[PDB]
């Protein structure tokens, strides 16, 4: 919609992802965020 | 007090055989510096393996006078305060094992997580 | 610039391999010491 | 009636031909001599046994003793471990907490 994904891999298994920004306003697994980062570079 | 007996009889004849399979492979392993060494390793092994035939003769003669009721009578076919005791111990033990359990899957959740950040850090 | 920030990264790797092979074997004695128990 | 004393007879007839004052001979000699020490052996397991169903079932207080002593001894053993685990653990912590 604007800022989520949402996915369904397993039918029991929904993952979302989401972009956080502070200028913009008016339990997460830490390894997949950090690989992110290096599959981008 | 006896059945340990029993029980401690048991595991010397166990190491009795292992000692005596033992005693036949270090004679096998001689080949002919280090002679000497093989040589008090052979007569500290002998000298430990009579000491146990001296042990386990004490057991015997010890659990040997402590039968009234023979065997084949209580096998069962189709046809006060030590219980009360016993549970809390097995309630404090199964209580203290659930408690690795929970130090376990998270030790085992953080080594998890650093091998899958190292993995890709090239 | 990028010397130094290589050196700290190496260390920084160094570290982390050791503790975890230390916990590695921690963790396969707690595993025995638990998984025979009678409960 | 003791059964230790043929025990300790077969045992050292197992190294008669050794302790003396061409192969097929003392190929025979060892296989007679150890079948024997086995045989013996397993006979003074079974002994053991049926003492001990005897003693189990005619009074489980000891039974239940030697479980108490078990149990403890296992829980100062988890103790124990689990004391190390947290010492290494601080050390380490305060390691990685240098940098």
């Amino acid at each position: 919609v604007k800022n989520q994904i949402i996915s369904q891999p397993f039918p029991s298994l929904q993952l979302s992802i989401s972009l956080c920004h502070s200028s913009n306003d008016k339990d997460h697994l830490y390894v997949l965020e950090h690989n992110l980062h290096l599959l981008i570079r | 007090n006896t059945a340990s007996l029993c029980r401690i009889g048991q595991e010397t004849v166990q190491d009795i055989v292992y000692r005596t399979m033992e005693i036949f492979q270090l004679l096998r392993n001689m080949q002919l510096g280090t002679y000497q060494d093989r040589l008090t390793k052979l007569q500290d092994n002998l000298r430990q393996l009579s000491v146990l035939f001296r042990k386990l003769r004490l057991v015997y003669d010890k659990c040997n006078e402590n039968d009234p009721i023979p065997v084949e009578q209580l096998i069962p076919y189709v046809e006060s305060e030590e219980r009360r005791e016993i549970a809390e111990v097995n309630k404090k033990l199964k209580q203290k094992n659930q408690q690795l359990k929970q130090i376990m899957d998270q030790l085992r959740n953080l080594i998890w997580d650093i091998n899958a950040m190292l993995a890709m850090r090239n | 610039r990028n010397q130094q920030l290589r050196t700290l990264q190496e260390e920084c790797d160094r570290k982390l391999i050791t503790l975890r092979d230390e916990i590695s074997i921690d963790l396969y004695e707690l595993e025995e010491e638990y998984y025979s128990s009678s409960s | 009636s003791t059964l230790v004393d043929e025990l300790e007879s077969s045992f050292e007839a197992c190294f008669a031909s050794l302790v003396s004052q061409d192969q097929e001979e003392i190929r025979t000699g060892v296989d007679q001599c150890i079948q024997k020490f086995l045989d013996i052996a397993r006979q003074t397991e079974c002994f053991f046994l049926q003492k001990r169903l005897q003693l189990s079932v005619q009074k489980p207080e000891q039974v239940i003793k030697e479980d108490v002593s078990e149990l403890r001894n296992e829980l100062q053993r988890k103790d124990a471990l689990v004391q190390k685990h947290l010492t290494k653990l601080r050390h380490w912590q305060q390691v990685l907490e240098d940098i």
